[PDB]
RNA sequence: CUUGAGUCUCGUAGAGGGGGGUAGAAUUCCAGGUGUAGCGGUGAAAUGCGUAGAGAUCUGGAGGAAUACCGGUGGCGAAGGCGGCCCCCUGGACGAAGACUGACGCUCAGGUGCGAAAGCGUGGGGAGCAAACAGGAUUAGAUACCCUGGUAGUCCACGCCGUAAACGAUGUCGACUUGGAGGUUGUGCCCUUGAGGCGUGGCUUCCGGAGCUAACGCGUUAAGUCGACCGCCUGGGGAGUAC
């Protein structure tokens, strides 16, 4: 439970759900709060604010590391992306940057056929 | 090539050859035959120890440079030869002192083409040098186990080991079986695949082609009495027994290694 | 797309979710969905090809306004 | 305007990399002659040479490596 | 293929002169000079079918200009066969 | 005999070796009557992604005038060298002898 | 004989083809670290994965397939079709100026070859996707759509098939007949007194005149006006089946 400043705040905002996990600077995660852990089952699951109810319960948890400045990455489409930079800034964190790091294939693999 | 007999009697219908016509059609090198007198399957003890063995026809064994530790003197491939020890072909080199040698014949060995061994040789297909000087991802075969052993790995036709990873004093090698196993680095290894890769197309035919090739009939365990195999009897066709071995033991699947010693090396086993 | 911050935030915030349609990536994820037949694909590069020939140089009507 | 048909290189230098980034985006993807004017045979060009860049890492693939 | 200078070679051997380019002769040595070089190309490249077409164009083509030269005067028909090496 | 362009990044540790390299390979070149036009060492450049686990490599740029077994041998010399990082021949068909 | 048709010199553009080698992104799996109760999915769920520690996040490795952006009613190809980069072998097309052969041309029953995808055989390969299949839903039922998995197959080598709404539903070749706006690739000249203006070629997209058409529409790339040769049609089913 030591003390780190540099943390991260990984968000893997989906269409479905949205998880935001916090880590050191090196990936060794701090704590982590999801939209169905905080109630929010089903279609709430999926709206932004469930995704800033997620943000604020992991600026809990992650107190007892005192960070103070925070690494935004956005990895994913949905709605939780950009509520819930908004929640980890009303939790008293100075964000250094904002980076989407969301999977952009070049022509990998083949994507599932189609929904009907 | 691989060439189907025509079927102008059964037993010659189903046949399929694989004619090389740059095999030496005359008699082996001479100095490097010994003779290799058939065992019958049968051990010190006269007893049949490994079934289906005997008859088959005579063979002379080529004494084959398994370890290539002639280092630094180059070689010509003088001649390809068959060999009918192995599943490949063999190779008779002239190296430039003027001694004969019995080698692996790689894929891309024909003949006059020059070769070598040593830790400075060269990285065409056919050149030994251990395996710190190879690089890795390259496609080696007659791989030694041990440094100066004479290598025993990636030697039947169209067989070859791959070079995967490299740790220090060891290599890891993906084998022809998808194991990965750490040999060290100090370790020969012959470049290129193994030559003869159609071997594997050949069908025989008929049962006298086996029989010729040395390979008695075999008994199903079900054709047997109770007293001859575990399976047996039955007033026609019954089972009812889980698949065995004829001394009993688990057969279609029960891992039977149990060595403990070399557990160290195998990184991962077969598929 | 790794937008630094200044101070204000949403003046940084911003030109964060204002990059990312300069960089179409919210956008790029909807294509990458589903696999769309090359049938497909091209049916519907040639339907937009035809739709961006609306053509613009013929507003000089009147209609009474 | 195509700074190029501006001035006939006759060749778009990969090595240029001063030049090319002009033609890149911050994530280093390749910006549509649509936008750049680049007449088409210099567009051509110069999408080979930014992907002869990257190859050789004079250039980044994308801003995540 | 077939470089300028192989090229103005045959022109050279089976012309009147370098100049005269277009003559039946000429136009026949050079499509069979390209036909046994490509015999390589396609030795392994069996799988080159686009470039076979063309292939088989020249060959096509050599064949009307040895039909013209055949009906047109027999005695350099016969020469240029000859002196070819053709006829199967 | 073709006009090629050849840039090569090696480890930035044999960087000290990237003289007898560039020697080397230019002597090999020449002993086939190969023209060497240009012969940039560009020295210790910083990579834009990490090539191995490794930024900032020493980049060759070389213009020669060789056959194709010349260029073949040396590019297999890029290979089976261990600090050679990234070759690239091309061809150009021309004599680029100006800048960069 | 040269106005058809070809050859040669220089040059241009191009996912044209065949072979080989690499690059990066990403998916998946494996080994390890952090960490923890959820994940995943849907219309809603559930099957399913997860405290045996998943999901998320970081590091390392493996492996296969496809090449984001450029990207364009853009290009090339007889059609099928072909897009990361590099090299090797190779086909075609077009432009300017000239020489060259001198009708050597057009078409083509039969024949021959190429011919998407699926499929078949042998041998490899197998990441992802996914017929069949299994389970969960929906349902009156649901051997469907939807969800969770998932095998051939998709990949490679060599053979076989020889079919598609293989389609501009428009055979090939040639000649002639108002125009407009483009795209692309050449080329000549002028003030280049810039990236401009003025022409001349190839391919190509849209609109439209005469004319044609049952109409829709085509409209110099005609479905307009003609010539050559070929293929085909003769009410709807039966049937493109039967033998
Ligand atoms: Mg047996
Ligand atoms: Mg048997
Ligand atoms: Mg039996
Ligand atoms: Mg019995
Ligand atoms: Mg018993
Ligand atoms: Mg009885
Ligand atoms: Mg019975
Ligand atoms: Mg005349
Ligand atoms: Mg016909
Ligand atoms: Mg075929
Ligand atoms: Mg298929
Ligand atoms: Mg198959
Ligand atoms: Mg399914
Ligand atoms: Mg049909
Ligand atoms: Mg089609
Ligand atoms: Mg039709
Ligand atoms: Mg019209
Ligand atoms: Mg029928």
């Amino acid at each position: 439970r030591k003390q780190v400043s540099d943390g991260v705040a990984h968000i893997h905002a989906s269409f479905n759900n949205t998880i935001v996990t916090i880590t050191d600077r090196q990936g060794n995660a701090l704590g982590w709060a999801t939209a169905g852990g905080s109630g929010f089952r089903g279609s709430r699951k999926s709206t932004p604010f469930a995704a800033q109810v997620a943000a604020e319960r992991c600026a809990d948890a992650v107190k007892e590391y005192g960070i103070k400045n925070l690494e935004v990455m956005v990895k994913g489409p949905g709605p939780g992306r950009e509520s819930t930079i908004r929640a980890l800034n009303a939790a008293g964190f100075r964000i250094t940057n904002i980076t989407d790091v969301t999977p952009i294939p070049h022509n990998g693999c083949r994507p599932p056929k189609k929904r009907r | 090539a691989v060439v189907k007999c025509k079927p102008t009697s059964p037993g010659r219908r189903h046949v399929v050859k694989v004619v090389n016509p740059e095999l030496h059609k005359g008699k082996p090198f001479a100095p490097l035959l010994e003779k290799n007198s058939k065992s019958g399957g049968r051990n010190n003890n006269g007893r049949i120890t490994t079934r289906h063995i005997g008859g088959g026809h005579k063979q002379a064994y080529r004494i084959v440079d398994f370890k290539r530790n002639k280092d630094g003197i180059p070689a010509v491939v003088e001649r390809l030869e068959y060999d009918p020890n192995r599943s490949a072909n063999i190779a008779l080199v002239l190296y430039k002192d003027g001694e004969r040698r019995y080698i692996l014949a790689p894929k891309g060995l024909k003949a006059g083409d020059q070769i070598q061994s040593g830790v400075d040789a060269a990285i065409k297909p056919g050149n030994t040098l251990p395996m710190r000087n190879i690089p890795v991802g390259s496609t080696v075969h007659n791989v030694e186990m041990k440094p100066g052993k004479g290598g025993q790995l990636a030697r039947s036709a169209g067989t070859y080991v791959q070079i995967v990873a490299r740790d220090g004093a060891y290599v890891t090698l993906r084998l022809r079986s998808g194991e990965m196993r750490k040999v060290e680095a100090d370790c020969r290894a012959t470049l290129g695949e193994v030559g003869n890769a159609e071997h594997m197309l050949r069908v025989l035919g008929k049962a006298g082609a086996a029989r010729w090739r040395g390979v008695r009939p075999t008994v199903r365990g079900t054709a047997m009495n109770p007293v001859d195999h575990p399976h047996g009897g039955g007033e026609g066709r019954n089972f009812g027994k889980h698949p065995v071995t004829p001394w009993g033991v688990q057969t279609k699947g029960k891992k039977t290694r149990s060595n403990k010693r070399t557990d160290k090396f195998i990184v991962r086993r077969r598929s | 797309i790794k937008v630094r911050e200044n101070e204000p935030f949403d003046v940084a915030l911003r030109r964060f979710k204002r990059s990312c349609e300069k960089a179409g990536v919210l956008a790029e994820v909807r294509r990458r969905e589903f696999y769309e037949k090359p049938t497909t694909e091209r049916k519907r590069a040639k339907a937009s090809a035809v739709k961006r020939h609306a053509k613009k140089l013929a507003r000089e009507n009147a209609r009474r306004t | 305007f195509c700074r190029f048909t501006a001035e006939g290189v006759q060749e778009i230098d990969y090595k240029d990399i001063a030049t090319l980034k002009n033609y890149i985006t911050e994530s280093g993807k390749i910006v549509p002659s649509r936008i750049t004017g680049t007449r088409a045979k210099y567009q051509r060009q110069l999408a080979r040479a930014i992907k002869r860049a990257r190859y050789l890492s004079l250039l980044p693939y994308t801003d995540r490596h | 293929s077939l470089s300028t200078e192989a090229t103005a070679k045959i022109v050279s051997e089976f012309g009147r002169d370098a100049n005269d380019t277009g003559s039946t002769e000429v136009q026949v040595a050079l499509l069979t000079a390209q036909i046994n070089h490509l015999q390589g190309h396609f030795a392994e490249h069996k799988k080159d079918h686009h470039s076979r077409r063309g292939l088989l164009r020249m060959v096509s083509q050599r064949r009307k200009l040895l039909d013209y030269l055949k009906r047109k005067d027999v005695a350099r028909y016969t020469q240029l066969i000859e002196r070819l090496g053709l006829r199967r | 005999m073709r006009h090629y362009e050849i840039v090569f990044m090696v480890h930035p540790d044999q960087s000290e070796q990237v003289p007898g390299m560039i020697e080397r390979y230019t002597a090999a070149i020449t002993g086939a009557e190969g023209k060497i036009h240009r012969l940039e060492d560009w020295g210790r450049r910083q990579l834009a992604y990490p090539i191995n686990k490794l930024h900032k490599a020493h980049y060759v740029l070389m213009n020669v005038e060789a056959p194709q077994e010349v260029i073949d041998e040396l590019e297999t010399t890029f290979r089976f060298n261990d600090a050679v990082i990234r070759s690239m021949v091309m061809r150009t068909k021309h004599a680029v002898t100006e800048a960069s």
